[PDB]
């Protein structure tokens, strides 16, 4: 047997070996706080989602009103609804920084942890996609219509997969009910895979800002990082709540306060902020199929980063050239975001094609190149 | 009145049209209107000019109007 | 079990004080802030540049787009 | 033809992050709606009971609801039938369905007003600017018969004839029923109908902030206190050199 | 010396520490709520139903 | 913080405002003649007064 | 549903045209009649149960879609009932 029941117990040993005695680098910065936030966020989305699902009705004649009934009649239903929709945003803000950090500090060298990370991203994106359709407003319907319609651009198997996915000839009730089911389901898969994510991670342990072995200076996750993570939570949570409670409709499209109508196409069909950059890249390539492929790759490109690392150093902490290139990339993304919210007209169309072009260029050409160049400047 | 009911909006609307911003905008409209009204063939319209005026007048009205409403 | 198999280390001494003997946030002005500035300074020129270059692009394109809405009086001169 | 005029920013009494809705203005707005808009505009999501404790008395609200006839049924013979209203009933619909609505408005469809301020960019500023912004079309612009010129409405030709003019009604609280006053009130009322939680939401936001400040502070100390052991730590390399 | 007294009576034994947190919460709630509503309402004098209520509460018809 | 948030969510599960609206019924006794019985719908089922 | 089971496609379309179905609304927001289509369901005899009872002495003839599975006995029960009407034994009085 073992003296303390935290080491021997098949369950308390688990809570312990991953949240209490777990060896963590003594110097990980606040950019290492997002993993826990992502987790907490996930548990939060699930809780508020269940609460909402208990008053929802997956039917085209009742969806829009069931949500209105929830906000108007359910005790604190409005608050739960606010937290859920805005929670999805927080979720993405957190996930984008999580990724950024990983790109900057070369965490992707932990390939399995990284590849499962990508799968989590995709699952989260599909989840928000189906979830967005549920209130059944105008943007819910046209977003669903426009996007799922891209698959018919695939060869042969296309025109089919679409009418199979819709369960009919157009986005209609059968599509709605199957979307509720998927939205209710995917989050659990996310939780599932998140477990796998943390398992692979624990093999190696966390990376750290200098990118050098932290074996000479490890510290117990608790109280160091439990306190640091809890603080990081409250710090983020304040703006989340502030924006949520004081400017509820800041992020939302007003076109969604109008019940879906198949006979009235909205003037400007655009996604929530977190999908804008991808929308921009989608529209950058005029040709239904090539635009689809460009969108696909805009995210699937993440599976390649691990292979385009040429530097002899792990992070960018000591690589000034890569740093600016990195911030160029970040700024490249605000631009695509902005473009994604603008109509398809000059000068936006060309600015858009450029930003897309630069996006893939920076990741596939410049980064690997500058890394090589940098090794020679260190005489390596 | 001796005792009549007036829309504080129309009052404030008048007082605002006296802004240098409005006067200047108002003038360019009257000019467009004039040349457009006096032509049998012309796609020109004074929307843009109307808008700049309305934009300046109404901007001014906003800062004053509610002060005189319950 | 990851504590004990980590690394081969020799001849390093470290000294630390209980948290109840020291100040939680010490030397705010003599040390804290000076470094905050140090850090800010060293990064500004790597970060700021591209963000600024984006603000411009944004600002231009936003205006250039509005300009194309205004009319060109040189299309209604031959209208008498 | 891609020109649009944007409404200004009026200083509503409920614009501050901590500023509630002026319930006297909301009460009046209701009258405007009840006595003017409701003749063409439905407000399917609000019920008479919703007025209770907000703008009206329970007695008042029950009366307002009895002023309306509601179709109930079936009965014993499977027949529909009329009955006086109850506070549990929702505001009455002007027409049976959109088709009938358009028929009575020249093919135009007056939208439900329940979520109007959140369904239009501009909110109450847009609705206010539109109600009080009717005027004559500039040179070169012709509005098709049946439509009216309004610069604030996209396309500028709106199917709604100016709904309000001075003294078109009288407030029983004795407020000068000038046109702008009326629009101001109905807009305040429209904000409430789109989001009844408005006030509670802000009262909470306030508490959320204080607790948020207090907690973030305390946790910052705690974090620093624990980390102090490492922050001040010193070390040396002492080889047997 | 409250810090000293507080530490010996409240923060010493984990048992009294938790008991302190509870009564602390109980008292803090009651107080924080009143003060919060008081601030909120004061900031909105005459706009709430609570305020204009007298005009129709047994003072009409 | 916890106590309130938990309260708020637990409340979400109890009767909504619309359901509560049909909770009680107030009948006018000054409209029911002797002997004659009257039935009013109360909570879906009949109510005899 | 009759098509390919008990009837022809032609036969089925006919059967459906022998019925008037209420569609609508139209331009003026009016309901209106129209001949039946094979996509229509078997017509209802009454608008609602209340009307049904009224026309059967307060009795309500149930929908027959799931009748055989909704009664212990199934087709044996329905058959035995249809062909089992008779006079009450001594001591038993059936209300009018
Ligand atoms: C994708 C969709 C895009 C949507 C927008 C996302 C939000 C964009 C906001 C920009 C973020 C602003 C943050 C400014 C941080 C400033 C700062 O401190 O930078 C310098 C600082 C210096 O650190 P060291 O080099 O280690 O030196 C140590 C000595 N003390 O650098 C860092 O903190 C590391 C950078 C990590 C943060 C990255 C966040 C950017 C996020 C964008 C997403 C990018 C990934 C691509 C996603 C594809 C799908
Ligand atoms: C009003 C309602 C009244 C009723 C409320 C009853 C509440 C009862 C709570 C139990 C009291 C806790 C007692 C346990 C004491 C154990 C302990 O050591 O303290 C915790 C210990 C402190 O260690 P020491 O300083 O070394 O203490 C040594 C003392 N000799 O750990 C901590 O850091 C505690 C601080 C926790 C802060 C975490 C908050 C972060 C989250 C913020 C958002 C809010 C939450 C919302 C809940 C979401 C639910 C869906
Ligand atoms: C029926 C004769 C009406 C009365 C009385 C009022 N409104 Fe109306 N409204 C009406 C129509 C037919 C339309 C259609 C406009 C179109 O061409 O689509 C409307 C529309 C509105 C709108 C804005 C519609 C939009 O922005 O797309 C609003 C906000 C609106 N009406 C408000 C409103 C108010 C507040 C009124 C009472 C003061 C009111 N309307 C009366 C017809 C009629
Ligand atoms: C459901 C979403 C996700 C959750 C719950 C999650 C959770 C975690 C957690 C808790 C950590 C450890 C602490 C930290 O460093 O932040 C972690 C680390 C990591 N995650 Fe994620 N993650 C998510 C998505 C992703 C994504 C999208 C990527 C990248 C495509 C990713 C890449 C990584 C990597 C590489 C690490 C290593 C960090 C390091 O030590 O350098 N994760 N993640
Ligand atoms: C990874 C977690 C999840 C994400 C990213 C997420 C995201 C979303 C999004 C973006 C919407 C639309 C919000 C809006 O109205 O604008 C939504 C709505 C909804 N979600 Fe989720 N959700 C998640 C988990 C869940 C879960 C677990 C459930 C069910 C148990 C759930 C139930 C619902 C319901 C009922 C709606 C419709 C009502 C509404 O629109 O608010 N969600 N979700
Ligand atoms: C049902 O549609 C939901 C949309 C949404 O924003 O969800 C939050 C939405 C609304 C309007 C227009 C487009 C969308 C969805 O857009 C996307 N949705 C995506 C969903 C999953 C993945 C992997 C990529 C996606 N890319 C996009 C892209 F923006 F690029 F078009
Ligand atoms: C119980 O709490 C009350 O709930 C009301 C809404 O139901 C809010 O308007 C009040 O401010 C709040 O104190
Ligand atoms: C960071 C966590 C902040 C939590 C703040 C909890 C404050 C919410 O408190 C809420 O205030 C409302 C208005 O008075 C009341 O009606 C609710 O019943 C009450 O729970």
């Amino acid at each position: 047997m073992a003296p303390n029941i935290r080491k021997s117990h098949p369950l308390l040993k688990m809570i312990n070996n991953s949240l209490i005695d777990l060896p963590a680098p003594s110097n990980i910065s606040a950019w290492w706080n997002f993993g826990s936030l992502l987790a907490v966020c996930l548990m939060t989305q699930i809780l508020t989602g269940l609460l909402l699902a208990m008053h929802y009705t997956a039917d085209t004649s009742l969806a829009f009103s069931s949500v209105a009934h929830t906000c108007r009649n359910v005790q604190y239903g409005w608050l739960i609804r606010n937290l859920h929709a805005n929670g999805a945003s927080f979720f993405f803000i957190c996930i984008f920084l999580h990724i950024g950090r990983g790109l900057y500090y070369g965490s992707y060298l932990y390939k399995e942890t990284w590849n499962t990370g990508v799968i989590l991203l995709l699952t989260l994106m599909a989840t928000a996609f189906v979830g967005y359709v549920l209130p059944w407003g105008q943007m819910s319907f046209w977003g669903a219509t426009v996007i799922t319609n891209l698959f018919s651009a695939i060869p042969y198997i296309g025109h089919t997969l679409v009418e199979w996915a819709w369960g009919g000839f157009s986005v209609d009730n059968p599509t709605l009910t199957r979307f509720f089911a998927l939205h209710f389901l995917l989050p659990f898969a996310i939780a599932g895979i998140t477990i796998i994510h943390l398992t692979f991670l624990h093999e190696s342990g966390s990376n750290n800002p200098l990118g050098i072995s932290s074996d000479s200076d490890k510290i117990p996750f608790h109280p160091y990082y439990s306190f640091k993570d809890i603080l990081g939570l409250t710090l983020m949570l304040t703006p989340f709540l502030t924006l949520a409670l004081f400017s509820p409709n800041l992020l939302g499209d007003p076109e969604n306060f109008t019940p879906a109508n198949p006979l009235v196409t909205p003037p400007h069909i655009k996604p929530e902020w977190y999908f804008l950059f991808a929308y921009a890249i989608l529209r950058s390539i005029p040709n239904k199929l090539g635009g689809v492929l460009a969108l696909a790759a805009s995210v699937l490109i993440l599976f390649l980063i691990p292979f385009l690392h040429k530097s002899k150093q792990r992070t960018m902490t000591f690589r000034p050239l890569s740093q600016t290139l990195f911030w160029l990339l970040v700024a490249n993304l605000l631009i695509l975001t902005w473009i994604g919210s603008q109509p398809v007209e000059h000068p936006f169309i060309i600015i858009g094609q450029m930003a897309s072009l630069s996006y893939f260029t920076i990741l596939l050409i410049l980064f690997p190149t500058i890394g090589t160049l940098e090794n020679k400047m260190l005489n390596y | 009145e001796e005792e009549e009911l007036v829309d504080p909006l129309t009052t404030i609307r008048e007082h605002c049209e006296q802004t240098e911003k409005c006067v200047k905008a108002r003038e360019r409209l009257e000019l467009c209107d004039a040349r457009v009204s006096s032509r049998s063939h012309t796609e020109e319209q004074c929307t843009e000019e109307l808008f700049d005026f309305l934009h300046a007048r109404d901007h001014c009205v906003a800062h004053k109007l509610f002060n005189k409403l319950k | 079990i990851h504590f004990g198999n980590l690394a081969r280390v020799r001849h390093i001494i470290t000294y630390s004080l209980s948290p109840f003997e020291q100040r939680a946030i010490p030397n705010i002005f003599s040390d804290a802030l000076p470094n905050v500035w140090r850090r800010f300074s060293s990064q500004v020129f790597k970060v700021a540049p591209p963000f600024l270059g984006a603000y411009l692009l944004y600002s231009w394109g936003t205006q250039e787009f509005e300009r194309l809405k205004r009319k060109n009086p040189a299309d209604y001169e031959n209208d008498q | 033809g891609e020109l649009e005029l944007h409404p200004p920013a009026f200083p509503w009494s409920h614009g501050g992050p901590l500023s509630a809705l002026d319930h006297s203005s909301v009460r009046r707005g209701f009258q405007v709606y009840k006595q003017v808009c409701s003749a063409c505009h439905s407000m399917d999501y609000v019920a008479f009971r919703n007025l209770i404790g907000v703008t009206h008395t329970e007695a008042e609200a029950k009366a307002l609801a009895e002023e309306v006839e509601v179709q109930d049924g079936p009965d014993e013979n499977g027949e529909l039938f009329m009955r006086p209203g109850k506070i549990s009933d929702y505001f009455p619909k002007p027409y049976p369905n959109p088709e009938a609505a358009r028929a009575a408005n020249n093919g135009a469809l007056p939208p439900d007003l329940s979520y109007i301020v959140n369904a239009r960019h501009g909110g109450e500023d847009y609705v206010f600017s539109l109600l009080t912004g009717y005027c004559d079309p500039p040179a070169g612009v012709v509005v098709r018969e049946g439509l009216h010129y309004n610069p604030y409405f996209p396309g500028q030709a709106i199917g709604m004839a100016p709904p309000i003019y001075n003294e078109i009604l009288e407030y029983d609280d004795g407020t000068p029923a000038t046109m702008s006053q009326i629009a101001k009130d109905v807009c305040t009322f429209l904000r409430w109908a789109a989001e009844p939680e408005h006030d509670q939401r802000k009262r909470m936001g306030l508490k959320m902030l204080l607790i948020s400040a207090l907690l973030t502070s305390l946790l910052y100390y705690m974090k620093r206190h624990k980390w102090s052991v490492l922050k001040s730590r010193k070390m040396a390399y002492r080889p047997p050199k | 010396a409250l810090l000293r007294q507080a530490y010996s009576a409240l923060f010493r034994r984990t048992s009294t520490f938790a008991l302190t947190v509870v009564l602390g919460a109980v008292l803090f709630e009651r107080a924080f709520d009143q003060g919060a509503d008081a601030i909120f309402e004061h900031l909105n004098e005459g706009k709430l139903w609570k305020h204009i209520k007298h005009k129709y509460e047994a003072s009409e018809e | 913080a916890a106590k309130n948030v938990v309260t708020q969510f637990i409340s979400s599960l109890s009767a909504s405002a619309d359901v509560l609206a049909l909770s009680k019924i107030e009948i006018k006794l000054s409209d029911i003649p002797e002997g004659k019985n009257v039935a009013f719908k109360w909570r879906g089922k009949p109510l005899f007064v």
